[PDB]
């Protein structure tokens, strides 16, 4: 019933970096997770959602059409790629954990973060 | 009885007044049951015209009566977009009111 | 809305202090509020539920409510380990988008 | 003191086509702006008259809700975009001028139209 | 209301005919009429104010009257040049759109 993540160092500018997060415990495909950046000194912003089972997805607004997401049940891992990295986006990554079967949920313990740096 | 939410935003009433639903006595309510966007729900009023009003629904001008309608999207909508909604919208012509 | 928060609320051991996130419409007004709490150094945990009991568990020092288009929290009983800052999150709802819209940032001594 | 349209095509029906005409010449506040439709073969129909400054709008019947028009001063630029286009919606548009502060009298010279087909 | 007009206007060069349209009640015999006529190729020209005067000036072989609930407009002198289409324009004030509604449509031989 607990999250993990990967580990990550400085890539270069005008780059793409993949984040991977594993999970144990629950169903995989009875659960939702939202994917949120911390940046330091300012409020996290929360822009894409994961649906277990087809994979769905949807994101924001200002990050749509650079990001690509790949969901999986038997790997239990989300390949989170974010495209056209510049020095704005150093910001750590978090996978959350909704509350199950619809975005409008609460928040369940999350796990370490992923810190990437440009 | 359905005086309790606030997205009644449809108050918009042309035949008759809100202040007078529950004043009068009716004949026969005639009622139809559909999901329509608010984009073009100033559309849906009589006397206008639209695409998918042009082409699916259509209205009296003497809109006997008034439509009471909340938010759909919160009501249905999952995760990785709501797809399951399906329309039409590439018909031969128009249609005349209370046709289908 | 975008959370406007006061940047950083002082305070004495023994001293209780009303700390309130501040919205507008369709944000605050109709839509829950949420108030998470961030420790320095470590993951990000979560303070309370919706506005009416505690969480999971905890004393009934932490208590808050919401009025109007904004939310307030009372916190009493400062310690030195309560040193940490607060994020409130809330469903947006704005014209062409709704993303998840936090605060911004808090100190507390 | 004259009015020149801009350059458009054949679009897809059932989308949004965007057309503008400049305005320049004499002073601005006090002139309302009539935009006139016209088929070929047959007789104009009326389109809309506007106010500039506080930009008032009024449209006709057959119009009302399913023609947009935005305009403004300083740029002195006034769009219409298009929506819902028919077979109906193939003919050619004229922004002209009025009196000024009155919409009842004699039709100032027109443009040389922008036509749209689909 | 639909300010009906014939088909065509048949003429020869070198003498007068007379252009009408006819329209109903509190269209016509309300508000003014105004006459205009399309040149192939080119925009659209103004000929003619309320029927009393000449707008900037043309020759007065051209004159324009009304009757009732009709407009009249009798030309002379025809030319190859003024072979052309004929409008007229008016206020309308109908139930539910008061528009400036247009005639129908003829064509000057």
């Amino acid at each position: 019933v607990q999250l993990v993540q990967s580990g990550a160092e400085v890539k270069k500018p005008g780059a793409s970096v993949k984040v991977s997060c594993k999970a144990s415990g629950y169903t995989f495909s009875s659960y939702y997770i939202h994917w949120v950046r911390q940046a330091p000194g300012q409020g996290p912003e929360w822009m894409a959602i994961i649906n277990p089972g087809d994979g769905g997805a949807s994101y924001a607004q200002k990050f749509q059409g650079r990001v690509t997401l790949t969901r999986d049940t038997s790997t239990s891992t989300l390949y989170m790629e974010l495209s056209s990295l510049r020095s704005e986006d150093t910001a750590v990554y978090y996978c959350a954990r909704a509350e199950g079967s619809s975005w409008l949920g609460w928040f369940d313990p999350w796990g370490q973060g992923t810190l990437v740096t440009v | 009885v359905l005086y309790n939410l606030a997205p009644f935003f449809t108050f918009k009433c042309y035949g008759v007044s809100p202040t007078k639903l529950n004043d009068l006595c009716f004949t026969n309510v005639y009622a139809d049951s559909f999901v329509i966007r608010g984009d073009e729900v100033r559309q849906i009023a009589p006397g206008q015209t639209g695409n998918i009003a042009d082409y699916n629904y259509k209205l009296p001008d003497d809109f006997t009566g008034c439509v009471i309608a909340w938010n759909s999207n919160k009501l249905d909508s999952k995760v990785s977009g709501n797809y399951n909604y399906l329309y039409r919208l590439f018909r031969k012509s128009n249609l005349k009111p209370f046709e289908r | 809305s975008v959370l406007t928060q006061p940047p950083s609320a002082s305070g004495t051991p023994g001293q209780r202090v009303t700390i309130s996130c501040s919205g507008s419409s369709s944000n605050i007004g109709s839509n829950y509020v949420y108030w998470y709490q961030q420790l320095p150094g470590t993951a990000p945990k979560l303070l309370i539920y919706r506005n009416n009991q505690r969480p999971s568990g905890v004393p009934d020092r932490f208590s808050g409510s919401r009025s109007g288009t904004s939310a307030s929290l009372a916190i009493s009983g400062l310690r030195s380990e309560d040193e940490a800052d607060y994020y409130c999150a809330a469903w947006d709802d704005g014209l062409s988008g709704s993303g998840w819209v936090f605060g911004g940032g808090t100190k507390l001594t």
